[PDB]
C-alpha cells in the first residue's frame, strides 16, 4: 500500500478524478534519505494524467488521494513501485520510495 | 529528349554538372608562389630576440618539420593525407615556375643564366628547410606501395632536383649515409617491380568492349606517368656525373643489405622489351595499324626512351 | 558549477565536459555527420538567396556580409530530446533520447559568461578564474563551439560572437578582441575550431547561391529553347538549314544539349552558341560575381584576410610545439587561398530536389543518421534490430528508387558494406542477409549503381566463405548481382578474381562441411552445397544476354583443367567414376534414408546437383556456332577439350534415367517428394543445354533415338499429369517448364532434319499425339502454350502428309 | 631435430647457429676449406651431431665429441677462403662419408602443411646441398645468450621449488641444494632494466628507434618463451600463501626474499607485456589468472599494473570481460581504498579505440552507481 501524511494544509474538497491533467512539484528519495528526484532543480512542474497508467500505480493513487494545494509525504512500497526491476544506476532492486508532493493548479 | 519537357530540378542538376565541368574547372588561379613567399617571409622572428638563430623557425620550416615528424612516426603503414598532398603540390608548383619557364626569339645565354638563378633560388627556398629529407622519409615510409602519396613525393623530388644540383644531391647522399637505412631502397625496388607493361589481352578486351558499344587508357599501360617519374627521379639523382651516387646505387656501403638498382632497371627494360615484342608479333599480320595500337606503341616507346636515358646517366661518367 | 568562480580548474573542466557529454554530444555528433552534404530544396526561400548582400547603404557593391549570418535552406534533420523523468512506469524497444535542458537559457548564459571572461582577460589580474587563463577560457570556448555547430544561436547571437572575436573587421555600418590578447596554445586551438565553423558557413552560402542561380537560369534557358523550337519547326522554307539546326540543338541527349548550350565561354564559341547576348551576359555577370566572392581578383576587411594574417602572425610570434595546433592552423590557412578548389570539391555532394519531396527526403536523412551513428558502436542484438528496421524503412521509402544519383552521392552502399565487414570480422545472420539483400536491390535499381558496386567485387570475394556463401544472402550473391547481365562488366572481370573463386571451389571439394559434421551427417570428403554457390557465380560470370563470353569461358576452362580437384571425386583422375555411376549412387543413397540423415540438408540431392551445375557451367562455357563454322583454332580446341572432358554417352544415359512421379493413392494423393533428395527436371534441362552447345543434333537416326529414349516418356508423363488433380501437383509445372525451355525448342530447331523419315511413321504419330495434347494442355503459361503451338507447326512443315 | 621453416622464423632467434673451430688460438681469425669445426645452437646450447639413430641431431656438450660433432665445409660433393656472403658450400661430417642433406619431400608433410624438411645425413646427398651464410646483429646475438642463461637459471629455480614442494621443511632444510635466490633477484633486476620504456624527453626520432628496439626485444623473448617461464615461476610461488608458509617449506633464509622475488617477477611481466599488442593479446585465456590474484596482499600494485597494461592494449579481452570480473575489480575499491587507478581501469573497460562496449558500460553502471557509496 501507499501511506500518506499531510505536511501543510490544502484547499480541500478538490480531488482529481480520472481524465484530468495534474501538475505537481515533487521530491523523491530512497528509504535511507538518498535524494534522486527533484522537480525543483528542473524548474518545471511534472505533468501527468490519471487513468493512462503512465506513472506507477502507487504514485497515481497517492496523488488522487490528496486534495488541491496540499503538501503530502507519500511512502510507496516496492510492490506498488518498480521493486525488483528498479532502475539501472538509479534505484536498487529492493527499496521503498518516499516522495513529497505538492499538488497545485488542477485542470 | 528536349530540355523544355524535363522537370526543373533534374535540369538544374544537369546545369550544375555542366557549369562545374566547363566554367569553374577551366578557370586558372595562381596562388602557390604568393603563398610560398608569404610563408617564407620570416617576420620578426630574427628581431624580437637575437639569442639563437631560428628560435622560432619560418612557417614553411615548421610545416616541413611537421611533415617530417609525421614521416618519422612509427606506423604499420602510410595513410592518405589530403593536406600533405595539397601542400606538396603547392611547393612543387612554386619551385617549378622557372623550370617550366613561368620559332622562338633569340635568347641570350645570360638570360638563360638569369632564369637558372631564378630556379636555383626557388629550389633553395625549399631545400634550405628540410624538403630534401622529407622527400626521402616519405619514400622510406611508403613501404613500396603505389599511391597519390608516393606520386606527390616523386613529383616534389623531381621539382627540387631539376637541373641536378649538387647541393641537394649532396644533402640527400649525406642523409642516406648518416642514417644507414635500407627501407628507402627496399621501397624503390618494390615500386620498380610493381610497374606495368603492355597487355594485349587487356587490349583485346578493351577493343571488344568498345566495339560492342558498352575506350580507356587504363586497360593498357596505366601508371606510365608514375613510371616516368620514378626513372626521372633516378636520373636526376645520377645527374652531373656524381660518382658517389653512381657507386652508392650499385652498392649500399655500411648497410647490412644491398640492392642493385642497376639490375632492377635492366630487368624492367627486359620485361618492357618482351611486351613490345609480343605487340609486334600480334600486329605483324595486320596491314594497317589501328590508332589505339599506335597510341599504345607511342606510350611504350616513350617509357622505353626514359629507361635508356637513366641507364646512360648511370654510366655516362666513366 | 558553470558559474562558480572559485572552483578549481580540473573540477571546472570536468563539470563542463560532463554537461556537454550528457546533454549535447549525441545531437552534436549527428548534426556534424549530416552537415557534409548539401541538399537544397527548390523553394521561393531558396531562390530569394543572393550571393552578395543588396546595396542597402546605397550604391554599395562587392561588400561581404557577416559570415554565419544569413538564410540557410539546405535540409538538416531536427534534433530530438526527451524529458528526464524517473516517476513514469518502466516497461525491440525504441531507442532512448538525450536528456532535455533549456537551450534558450543555456545559450544566453554561455554568451554572457564568454563576455565576462573576455572582459576579465582584458583587465589584467593576478587571480584568473580556474587558476589560469587556459582554465578560464577553454571550457567556455568548447561550450560556445558546441552550441554554434548545433545551431542554437540566432543571428544577433552570431553578431555578438563576431564582435567578441574582433570588433574592428566584423563591425556593422576601446574593447579588445579575443584575437589581439596573448593566449596559450589550447585557446588558439579552440579559436581555430571556432573559425572553421564560419568558413564552412561561407562555403555553404556560396553553394546555396550557386543553386539558386541555377534555378533562376534553367527556366529562362527552357523558355528560350521553346521559342527557338517554335521558330525552327515553322522554318519549312530553308529545309536544309532547319534540318542542320535541329540536328545541332535538338534530337540530342539532354546532357549533351545543355553542354552545347553552355559551351560559349570563348569569343569564338559565342558565335557557335545560339544563346542571345543578354542570356549569355547574365551568366558572365554571375561568374564574375562568383569569382569576386571567392576572392580571385593593413586592416583586414574579410574573414579570409583575418585568418591568413592571424595564422602568419602566430607562426612568426612563436614556434608552435603542438602538432594538432599546427595542423589546425595550416589546414585553415590552405582553404583561404584555395577557396575556389573547395567549392569545386564540394559541388559533387550538392543536390537539388523538388519542394514536394522534402518530407520524404527528411525521413530518409533521419533513417540514414541512425545507420551512420551505429558504426561507432560494437554490434549487438538491439543494434542489429535497429539496423534491420532502418534498412526496411530505407527500402520502403520512395526516394530510394527515384533518386539513385542522390543515393549514390550520400554513399549509403559503402556504409552498409562497412557494417557487413564489421559483422563478418557467423553471428547476426539476419544482419548479414539484410545487408546482402539491400546491396542486391541497390544493384538492381540502376546500372550506375551496379557499376559502383562492381569496384568492390574482389574484396567481397575475400570476405566470402563457405558458411557465408551458404547463408541465404551472401556477398557472393552480391557480386553475382553486380556482375549479372552486364557484358561490359563481365569483360572487365579479372583473371585473378576468377582464380580466387576457382581456388575456393577446389578447396570446398577436399573436406566435409563443418555444419553438417557437427549436426552428425556422415563425412563424404567434399562440399557439393559449397560448390553450388561458386558454380552459380561462374555461370553468371561466363554467360550474359544468351551468349557466352569467349575470354571468360576460356580462362575458366583453363583454370578448371589446370586444377582438376574442382571436378569433384568422380570425373577426376583414375578413381573418378562416370556420370552414370555418380547418379546411380545418388539414387541409392536417396533410397536409403538412414544414409541421407544425420533431414534438411539432403546430401543425396547435393551430390548430383553439384554435377548438374558443373555441366551447366561447361555448357555455358562452350564456344559459339559462328566461331565453329569460321574455324577459329582456339574455339575448336576449347570444344575438343570439353568433348574429351564430358562423354556423350554419359549425357544420354543420365537423360534416359527416370524420376519419381506423384500419383493418387488410397487417400486421393500420394507423396510428392521434390527438392528433397529427389530427381528434378532442371538437371536434365542443364544437360540438354550442354547437349545443344556441344554434341549437336545432326543425324536423323541419332535424333530420333535420343528422342524416343529420353524425351517421349516425359511427354507421356506430362500428358497423364494434364488431368486436373494431377496437374494441381507442383512438379507438373516444373516438367512443363523443363519441356518448353529445353526440349521443345530443340525440336523446333531440328524440324528441318525430321524431313525424310524411314519407317518412323507410328512413333512420329505418337509423338504428334503427345505434342498436340501438351499444346492443348491446361494450367500452363500463355508463352509455354505458344511455344508448343509453334513447335507443332514448325515440325509439321517438314513431314510428309 | 632440424627442419625447414618459414615466415617470421627468419627474424626469430632459434635459427641462429654459432661456429667454433676445433683449435684454440686465433680461432675467430680465419676459417679454412675442409677445416673441421663444430656448430652450436645459440639459444639452446646444443651441438650438431651424427648418431646411429638419426642423421642430424643436437646433443649436449657432455655427449659432444669429435666423432659426431665435428663438421667441415666442402663444395660440389668433393672428397678431396669461405665467403660469409655471396657464396655456397657443401657440408660433410668429419670422419664419415655422409653429406648434409634433407629428406625427400614428404607428401604427408605437405598434407600437414609443414615446411619441415627433416635433414638426414647420407653420402648420396642431393643437389640442393649448397647453403648461404648470413650473420646477424650484435643485439640479437646478445639477446639469445641472455635468453639461454635466463632459461637455465629459472629452470634450476623451478626445479628447486618443486624439490621441497609437497613436503614441509619443518626443522631440517630440504635435501635439495639451496635455491639461487640471489642470482634470481639479480637477473630479475637486470631484465627489468633491460626492458625499459624510452624516456619522453628524448627526441622523436631517437625515441621511435628505441621503441622499435624494445618491441623487437620483447618479441624475441616472448617467442623464445620466457613469458611462460615467468608465469610458471609466479604460479610456483603463489602456491604458498605467505612468507611464513614459504619458510615452513623452504627455511627462513630462503623466505626472507619471497615477497621481493614475487614483486620482481610481476614487474618483469609488466615490462615484458607493456606496449606490445601481440604480447598483450596472449592473455585472452589468462583473464582469470590475472583477476583472481588481485586480492593477494603482496604485489597488489604490480598485478594491478599488469591488468592495466593488458586492458589498455588488447581490444580482444574487453569482449571477454564478464560481470564477475567487473565485480572483482570493484572489490578492489571496496576493500583496498579509494584509488584512482581502479577508476582508470574501469574507464579503459568502458570504451576502446573509439568503440563503445555497451555490456561493459551497463555492468559498471549497475554495479557502481546505485549503491551511492
Amino acid at each position: 500500500g501507499v501511506e500518506i501524511e499531510t505536511i501543510s494544509p490544502g484547499d480541500g474538497r478538490t480531488f482529481p478524478k480520472k481524465g484530468q491533467t495534474c501538475v505537481v512539484h515533487y521530491t523523491g528519495m530512497l528509504q535511507n534519505g538518498k535524494k534522486f528526484d527533484s522537480s525543483r532543480d528542473r524548474n518545471k512542474p511534472f505533468k501527468f494524467r490519471i487513468g493512462k497508467q503512465e506513472v506507477i500505480k502507487g504514485f497515481e493513487e497517492g496523488a488522487a488521494q490528496m486534495s488541491l494545494g496540499q503538501r503530502a509525504k507519500l511512502t510507496c512500497t516496492p510492490d506498488v513501485a518498480y521493486g525488483a526491476t528498479g532502475h539501472p544506476g538509479v534505484i536498487p532492486p529492493n527499496a521503498t520510495l518516499i516522495f513529497d508532493v505538492e499538488l497545485l493548479n488542477l485542470e | 529528349t528536349p530540355l523544355y519537357n524535363l522537370p526543373t530540378h533534374r535540369a538544374c542538376n544537369m546545369f550544375l554538372e555542366s557549369y562545374k565541368a566547363a566554367w569553374i574547372l577551366t578557370e586558372d588561379h595562381s596562388f602557390e608562389d604568393r603563398m610560398i613567399d608569404d610563408l617564407s617571409k620570416a617576420g620578426e622572428q630574427e628581431e624580437e630576440e637575437e639569442e639563437v638563430e631560428e628560435k622560432k623557425p619560418d612557417p614553411l620550416h615548421q610545416l616541413v618539420l611537421h611533415f617530417s615528424r609525421t614521416a618519422l612516426t612509427e606506423k604499420s603503414k602510410l595513410d592518405e593525407d589530403y593536406l600533405y598532398m595539397a601542400y606538396a603540390d603547392i611547393m612543387a608548383k612554386s619551385c617549378h615556375l622557372e623550370e617550366g619557364g613561368e620559332e622562338e626569339v633569340e635568347v641570350s645565354f645570360e638570360e638563360k643564366e638569369m632564369e637558372k638563378q631564378r630556379l636555383l633560388y626557388q629550389q633553395s627556398r625549399l631545400h634550405t628547410r628540410g624538403a630534401a629529407e622529407m622527400v626521402l622519409q616519405m619514400i622510406s615510409a611508403c613501404k613500396g606501395e603505389t599511391g597519390a602519396m608516393v606520386s606527390s613525393t616523386l613529383k616534389l623530388g623531381i621539382s627540387i632536383l631539376n637541373g641536378g644540383n649538387a647541393e641537394v644531391q649532396q644533402k640527400m647522399l649525406d642523409y642516406l649515409k648518416d642514417k644507414k637505412e635500407v627501407g628507402f631502397f627496399q621501397s624503390i625496388q618494390a615500386l620498380m617491380q610493381t610497374c606495368s607493361v603492355l597487355d594485349l589481352n587487356a587490349f583485346e578486351r578493351q577493343n571488344k568492349a568498345e566495339g560492342l558499344g558498352m575506350q580507356n587508357g587504363e586497360k593498357v599501360m596505366a601508371d606510365d606517368e608514375f613510371t616516368q617519374d620514378l626513372f626521372r627521379f633516378l636520373q636526376l639523382l645520377c645527374e652531373g656525373h656524381n660518382n658517389d651516387f653512381q657507386n652508392y646505387l650499385r652498392t649500399q656501403t655500411g648497410n647490412t643489405t644491398t640492392i642493385n638498382i642497376i639490375i632492377c632497371t635492366v630487368d624492367y627494360l627486359l620485361r618492357l622489351q618482351e611486351s613490345i615484342s609480343d605487340f609486334y608479333w600480334y600486329y605483324s599480320g595486320k596491314d594497317v595499324i589501328e590508332e589505339q595500337g599506335k597510341r599504345n606503341f607511342s606510350k611504350a616507346m616513350s617509357v622505353a626512351k626514359q629507361v635508356f636515358n637513366s641507364l646512360t646517366e648511370y654510366i655516362q661518367g666513366p | 558549477a558553470l558559474e562558480d568562480a572559485h572552483l578549481p580548474g580540473p573540477l571546472r573542466a570536468g563539470y563542463y565536459d560532463l554537461l556537454i557529454s550528457i546533454h549535447l554530444e549525441s545531437a552534436c555528433r549527428s548534426r556534424r555527420s549530416m552537415l557534409s552534404e548539401y541538399i537544397v530544396p527548390l523553394t521561393p526561400e531558396t531562390r530569394a538567396i543572393t550571393l552578395f548582400p543588396p546595396g542597402r547603404k546605397g550604391g554599395n557593391a562587392r561588400r561581404h556580409g557577416l559570415p554565419g549570418v544569413g538564410v540557410t535552406t539546405s535540409l538538416r534533420p531536427p534534433h530530438h530530446f526527451s524529458p528526464p523523468c524517473f516517476v513514469a512506469a518502466l516497461p525491440e524497444a525504441p531507442a532512448r533520447l538525450s536528456p532535455a535542458i533549456p537551450l534558450e537559457a543555456l545559450r544566453d548564459k554561455a554568451l554572457r559568461m564568454l563576455g565576462e571572461a573576455v572582459r576579465d582577460g582584458g583587465q589584467h589580474a593576478r587571480d584568473p578564474v580556474g587558476g589560469s587563463v587556459e582554465f578560464q577560457f577553454v571550457p567556455v570556448l568548447k561550450l560556445v563551439s558546441t552550441l554554434l555547430v548545433m545551431g542554437i544561436f540566432g543571428d544577433e547571437d552570431v553578431k555578438q560572437i563576431l564582435k567578441m572575436i574582433e570588433p574592428e573587421v566584423f563591425t556593422e555600418e576601446l574593447e579588445e578582441g579575443l584575437l589581439q590578447m596573448k593566449l596559450p596554445e589550447s585557446v588558439k586551438l579552440q579559436m581555430c575550431n571556432l573559425l572553421e565553423y564560419f568558413c564552412d558557413q561561407e562555403l555553404q552560402h556560396r553553394v546555396e547561391s550557386l543553386a539558386a542561380f541555377a534555378e533562376r537560369y534553367v527556366d529562362k534557358l527552357q523558355a528560350n529553347q521553346r521559342s527557338r523550337y517554335a521558330l525552327l519547326m515553322r522554318a519549312f522554307t530553308m529545309s536544309a538549314a532547319e534540318t542542320a539546326r535541329r540536328t545541332r540543338e535538338f534530337r540530342s541527349p539532354p546532357q549533351e544539349q545543355i553542354n552545347m548550350l553552355l559551351h560559349f565561354k570563348d569569343e569564338a564559341d559565342e558565335e557557335d552558341c545560339p544563346l542571345p547576348e543578354d542570356i549569355r551576359q547574365d551568366l558572365q555577370d554571375f561568374h564574375q560575381d562568383l569569382l569576386a566572392h571567392c576572392g580571385i581578383q593593413k586592416k583586414p576587411q574579410s574573414l579570409q584576410e583575418l585568418v591568413s594574417h592571424m595564422v602568419v602572425r602566430w607562426a612568426q610570434e612563436d614556434y608552435v610545439q603542438s602538432p594538432e595546433l599546427v595542423r589546425a592552423m595550416f589546414s585553415l590557412l590552405h582553404r583561404q587561398y584555395d577557396g575556389l578548389g573547395e567549392l569545386l570539391r564540394a559541388l559533387p555532394r550538392a543536390y537539388t530536389i523538388s519542394p514536394s519531396s522534402v518530407e520524404d527526403t527528411m525521413s530518409l536523412l533521419e533513417c540514414l543518421g541512425q545507420i551512420r551513428s551505429l558504426l561507432i558502436v560494437q554490434m549487438g542484438p538491439q543494434e542489429e534490430n535497429l539496423m534491420i528496421q532502418s534498412i526496411g524503412n530505407i527500402m520502403n521509402n520512395k526516394v530510394f528508387y527515384q533518386h539513385p544519383n542522390l543515393m549514390r552521392a550520400l554513399g549509403m552502399h559503402e556504409t552498409v558494406m562497412e557494417v557487413m565487414v564489421n559483422v563478418l570480422g557467423i553471428r547476426f545472420p539476419k544482419m548479414v542477409t539484410s545487408c546482402c539483400r539491400f546491396l542486391c536491390y541497390f544493384c538492381r535499381i540502376s546500372r550506375q549503381n551496379q557499376r559502383s558496386m562492381f569496384d568492390h567485387l574482389s574484396y567481397l570475394l575475400e570476405n566470402s566463405g563457405i558458411g557465408l556463401g551458404m547463408q541465404g544472402s551472401t556477398p557472393l550473391d552480391v557480386a553475382a548481382a553486380s556482375v549479372i547481365d552486364n557484358n561490359e562488366l563481365a569483360l572487365a572481370l579479372q583473371e585473378q578474381d576468377l582464380e580466387k573463386v576457382v581456388s575456393y571451389l577446389a578447396g570446398c571439394g577436399l573436406q566435409s562441411c563443418p555444419m553438417l559434421l557437427a549436426k552428425g551427417y556422415p563425412d563424404i570428403g567434399w562440399n557439393p552445397c559449397g560448390g553450388e554457390r561458386y558454380l552459380d557465380f561462374l555461370r553468371f560470370a561466363v554467360f550474359v544476354n544468351g551468349e557466352s563470353v569467349e575470354e571468360n569461358a576460356n580462362v575458366v576452362v583453363r583454370l578448371l583443367i589446370r586444377k582438376p580437384e574442382c571436378f569433384g571425386p568422380a570425373l577426376r583422375g583414375e578413381g573418378g567414376s562416370g556420370l552414370l555411376a555418380a547418379i546411380e549412387e545418388a539414387i541409392r543413397i536417396s533410397e536409403d534414408p538412414a544414409r541421407d540423415g544425420p533431414n534438411r540438408v539432403h546430401l543425396g540431392h547435393a551430390i548430383m546437383s553439384f554435377y548438374a551445375a558443373l555441366i551447366d557451367l561447361l555448357g555455358r562455357c562452350a564456344p559459339e556456332m559462328h566461331l565453329i563454322q569460321a574455324g577459329k583454332g582456339e574455339a575448336l580446341r576449347i570444344r575438343a577439350i570439353l568433348r574429351s572432358l564430358v562423354p556423350l554417352d554419359d549425357l544420354v544415359g543420365i537423360i534416359s534415367l527416370p524420376l519419381q512421379i506423384p500419383t493418387l493413392g488410397k487417400d486421393g494423393a500420394l507423396v510428392q517428394p521434390k527438392m528433397s533428395a529427389s530427381f528434378v527436371p532442371d538437371h536434365k534441362a542443364s544437360m540438354v543445354l550442354f547437349l545443344d552447345r556441344v554434341y549437336g543434333i545432326e543425324n536423323q537416326d541419332f535424333l530420333l533415338h535420343v528422342l524416343d529414349v529420353g524425351f517421349l516418356p516425359d511427354m507421356r508423363a506430362a500428358a497423364s499429369l494434364d488431368t486436373a488433380t494431377f496437374s494441381t501437383t507442383e512438379m507438373a509445372l516444373a516438367l512443363n517448364r523443363y519441356l518448353c525451355l529445353a526440349v521443345l525448342p530443340l525440336i523446333t530447331k531440328c524440324a528441318p532434319l525430321f524431313a525424310g523419315t524411314e519407317h518412323r511413321a507410328i512413333m512420329v504419330d505418337s509423338m504428334l499425339h503427345t505434342v498436340y495434347r501438351l499444346s492443348r494442355g491446361r494450367s500452363l503459361t500463355k508463352a509455354q502454350r505458344d511455344v508448343i503451338e509453334d513447335c507443332l507447326m514448325a515440325l509439321c512443315r517438314y513431314i510428309r502428309p | 631435430l632440424v627442419y625447414y621453416e618459414g615466415g617470421a622464423v627468419c627474424t626469430h632467434a632459434r635459427s641462429l647457429w654459432r661456429l667454433e673451430p676445433l683449435r684454440i688460438s686465433w680461432s675467430g681469425s680465419h676459417l679454412r676449406w675442409g677445416q673441421p669445426l663444430r656448430i652450436r645452437h645459440v639459444t639452446t646450447g646444443r651441438y650438431l651431431a651424427l648418431t646411429e639413430d638419426q642423421g642430424l641431431v643436437v646433443v649436449d656438450a657432455c655427449k659432444a665429441h669429435t666423432k659426431a660433432t665435428s663438421f667441415c665445409f666442402r663444395v660440389s660433393k668433393e672428397k678431396l677462403e669461405i665467403k660469409y656472403g655471396e657464396s655456397l658450400c657443401f657440408v660433410q661430417h668429419v670422419a664419415s662419408g655422409l653429406w648434409l642433406t634433407y629428406a625427400a619431400p614428404d607428401p604427408k608433410a605437405l598434407r600437414l602443411g609443414v615446411l619441415k624438411k627433416k635433414a638426414i645425413l647420407h653420402q648420396e646427398g642431393h643437389m640442393d646441398d649448397a647453403l648461404f651464410l648470413t650473420r646477424c646483429q650484435q643485439e640479437e646475438s646478445q639477446a639469445a645468450r641472455m635468453i639461454h642463461s635466463t632459461a637455465g637459471l629459472y629452470n634450476q629455480f623451478i626445479k628447486g621449488l618443486d624439490s621441497f614442494s609437497g613436503k614441509p621443511r619443518g626443522s631440517g632444510p630440504p635435501a635439495g641444494p639451496a635455491l639461487p635466490i640471489e642470482a634470481v633477484i639479480l637477473s630479475l633486476q637486470d631484465l627489468i632494466g633491460y626492458f625499459e620504456p624510452p624516456s619522453e624527453e628524448l627526441q622523436h626520432e631517437e625515441k621511435q628507434s628505441k621503441l622499435r628496439s624494445l618491441r623487437n626485444r620483447q618479441s624475441l623473448f616472448q617467442e623464445e618463451g620466457m613469458l611462460s617461464l615467468v608465469l610458471n615461476c609466479i604460479d610456483r610461488l603463489n602456491v604458498y600463501t605467505t612468507a611464513a608458509h614459504f619458510a615452513e617449506y623452504a627455511g627462513e633464509e630462503a623466505a626472507e626474499s619471497w615477497k621481493e622475488i614475487v614483486n620482481l617477477l610481476y614487474e618483469l611481466l609488466a615490462s615484458l607485456i607493456r606496449g606490445n599488442r601481440a604480447n598483450c593479446a596472449l592473455f585472452s585465456t589468462n583473464l582469470d589468472w590475472v583477476v583472481s590474484k588481485l586480492d593477494r596482499l603482496e604485489a597488489s600494485s604490480g598485478i594491478l599494473e599488469v591488468l592495466y597494461c593488458v586492458l589498455i592494449e588488447s581490444p580482444e579481452v574487453l569482449n571477454i570481460i564478464q560481470e564477475n570480473h567487473i565485480k572483482s575489480i570493484i572489490s578492489l575499491l571496496d576493500k583496498h581504498g579509494r584509488n584512482h587507478k581502479v577508476l582508470d581501469v574501469l574507464c579503459s573497460l568502458c570504451v576502446c579505440n573509439g568503440v563503445a562496449v555497451r555490456s561493459n558500460q551497463d555492468l559498471i553502471t549497475e554495479n557502481l552507481l546505485p549503491g551511492r557509496e
